[PDB]
């Protein structure tokens, strides 16, 4: 079966900047190749065929070059919206094959997170359930930590996080730490935080809240 | 409008519908099949037209038994189609060449 | 318009089996066909079978384990991939594509989320998430809602029908003792809110449970 080499797995570029994703077949296939783009949690959408035949309704951004082997799939000045991850695939020969894919990755200026803590709902104590959400939003690099302290000791207990792919509307990334307590554990106690340290500040950004 | 002249048309019209469904049972025939290449509409039919024409340049060709088969008719048809069109024009070379002596 | 259209999700035990469709509608020819491709979480695409409805001949990925089968149905245009005796390796995103024959797929389903567990079908619970008094807002306000003790995956988050986009994000599942947990958060101008609705819609497939929720201002 035909074998789709797509290398790098990653690629990192400059806004406005060009970019060059390749596909490698184990032998030649003509120009049989066809990519697709694939944004988070979408479906494959087809963006060239037949290595250079352009599709319409995609920007006039892409344009795919090669013939045998050896394939590209170029962006003129990337963007935010460009952002995913790219495959490409055969026709020359039974069965149809997909290449490993590739991830396009955007390096832009530094961005500070703006932090939000909210105080569980009342819909949810009235559950026996205490959840406090914080949100470390629109920052980049994407390298953060969140620090939780409940009146003034930090907390490490029942701390769930979980980080977004670079966003495609600004190439930014975003973060939410969730401390789930009971109705209890949450009646005694007053104040809870929530730090974040971020390559932009030396001093970690802060955002509390009193049960009262 | 002489019999040999029919002949001629009907093969013709027939020549591209066993060519149109050569194509069409070709990929049938050879999707399913690794590393064959006769799979996809628009060059199975270029695949037929060679073969009728029986020029085949082999840059495609059948490898499992159906498509062979289809390949045969094809062939065939071709081969039967072009050698009617020639036994037309025999026939009308044949009967004019009569005319220009007389009878 | 949406030209393939597959069930958000499904939940099956282990060793059981399920069959997935996929409903076409527009310009349908005789050279269709239809392919099925399988993509695990954070894996790439994966090529299962094709089936040609005209003809009802279909074809497998024989480099992979066999477990599906496909199937067709003429008048009402849905093919049927049917996936048996299953473990948690078959569990991911199942997409089905339109091929006219050319090589290349043009239209791609919005693809079932499959999940194979034995825990027991649970709809979300949607929860607020509006400032407290305390915090200072500027310019621009953020108000988020949390769904949480559902399962299996996936979950829809909307804010106002989709009429709001700009500034949503909504942050992957966490999986906690066989229940999985998200937020979603939404950022407006600070003016334009509580003046004008700000709702949060959560749809959960698995369950068919579609359910709204205002962010409305603390007591
Ligand atoms: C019109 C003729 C079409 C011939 C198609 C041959 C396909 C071979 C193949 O790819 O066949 C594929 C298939 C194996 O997958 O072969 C098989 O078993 C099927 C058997 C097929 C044909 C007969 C066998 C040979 C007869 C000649 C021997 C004469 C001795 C005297
Ligand atoms: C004349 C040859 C029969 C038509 C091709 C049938 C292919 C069936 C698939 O295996
Ligand atoms: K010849
Ligand atoms: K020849
Ligand atoms: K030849
Ligand atoms: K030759
Ligand atoms: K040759
Ligand atoms: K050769
Ligand atoms: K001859």
């Amino acid at each position: 079966d035909i074998l789709l080499t797509q290398s790098p797995a990653i690629l990192s570029v400059s806004p406005g900047e060009r970019v060059s994703f390749s596909c490698r077949a184990s032998q030649s296939i003509g120009t049989d190749i066809h990519w697709y783009q694939q944004r988070t949690n979408g479906s494959p959408r087809l963006l060239i065929k037949y290595a250079s035949e352009s599709i319409s309704g995609i920007p006039s951004r892409f344009s795919g070059s090669g013939s045998g082997t050896d394939f590209t799939l170029s962006i003129n000045s990337v963007e935010s919206e460009d952002i995913a991850n790219y495959y490409c695939q055969q026709s020359n020969r039974w069965p149809f094959t997909f290449g490993s894919g590739t991830k396009l990755e955007i390096k832009r200026a530094d961005a500070a997170p703006t932090v939000s803590i909210f105080p569980p709902s009342s819909e949810q104590l009235t559950s026996g359930g205490a959840s406090v959400v914080c949100f470390l939003n629109n920052f980049y690099p994407k390298d953060i930590n969140v620090k939780w302290k409940i009146d003034g000791s930090e907390r490490q207990n029942g701390v769930l996080n979980s980080w977004t792919d670079q966003d495609s509307k600004d190439s930014t990334y975003s973060m939410s730490s969730t401390l789930t307590l009971t109705k209890d554990e949450y009646e005694r106690h007053n104040s809870y935080t929530c730090e974040a340290t971020h390559k932009t500040s030396t001093s970690p950004i802060v955002k509390s809240f009193n049960r009262n | 409008s002489a019999l040999h002249w029919r002949a001629a048309g009907a093969a013709t019209v027939l020549l591209v519908i066993v060519l149109l469904a050569g194509s069409y049972l070709a990929v049938l025939a050879e999707r399913g099949a690794p590393g064959a290449q006769l799979i996809t509409y628009p060059r199975a039919l270029w695949w037929s037209v060679a073969t009728a024409t029986t020029v085949g340049y082999g840059d495609l060709y059948p490898v499992t038994l159906w498509g062979r088969c289809v390949a045969v008719v094809v062939m065939v048809a071709g081969i039967t189609s072009f050698g009617l069109v020639t036994a037309a024009l025999a026939t009308w070379f044949v009967g004019r060449e009569q005319e220009r002596r007389g009878a | 318009q949406v030209q393939l259209q597959q069930p958000g999700a499904e939940l099956v035990k282990p060793g059981a089996s399920v069959k997935l469709s996929c409903k076409a509608s527009g310009y349908t020819f005789t050279s269709d066909w239809i392919h099925w491709v399988k993509q695990r979480p954070g894996h790439g695409l994966e090529w299962i079978g094709e089936i040609i409805p005209s003809y009802g001949r279909a074809n497998y990925n024989e480099k992979i384990q066999k477990k599906a089968t496909l199937t067709a149905d003429k008048s009402s245009s849905t093919a049927f991939m049917q996936l048996s005796s299953l473990t948690s390796e078959d569990s991911a995103v199942y997409y089905c594509a339109r091929e006219r024959g050319d090589g290349y797929f043009a239209v791609w389903g919005a693809g079932t989320t499959v999940t194979v567990s034995s825990a027991k079908t649970t709809p979300p619970s949607v929860y607020p998430l509006a400032p407290g008094s305390a915090a200072q807002t500027n310019s621009m306000v953020t108000l988020g809602c949390l769904v949480k003790g559902y399962f299996p995956e996936p979950v829809t988050v909307t804010w106002n029908s989709g009429s709001l986009s700009s500034g949503v994000h909504t942050f992957p599942a966490v999986l906690q003792s066989d229940l999985y947990t998200l937020s979603s958060s939404v950022t407006v101008p600070s003016s334009s809110w509580p003046s004008e609705t700000v709702t949060c819609n959560v749809a959960h497939p698995a369950s068919s449970t579609k359910v709204d929720k205002k962010i409305v201002p603390r007591d």
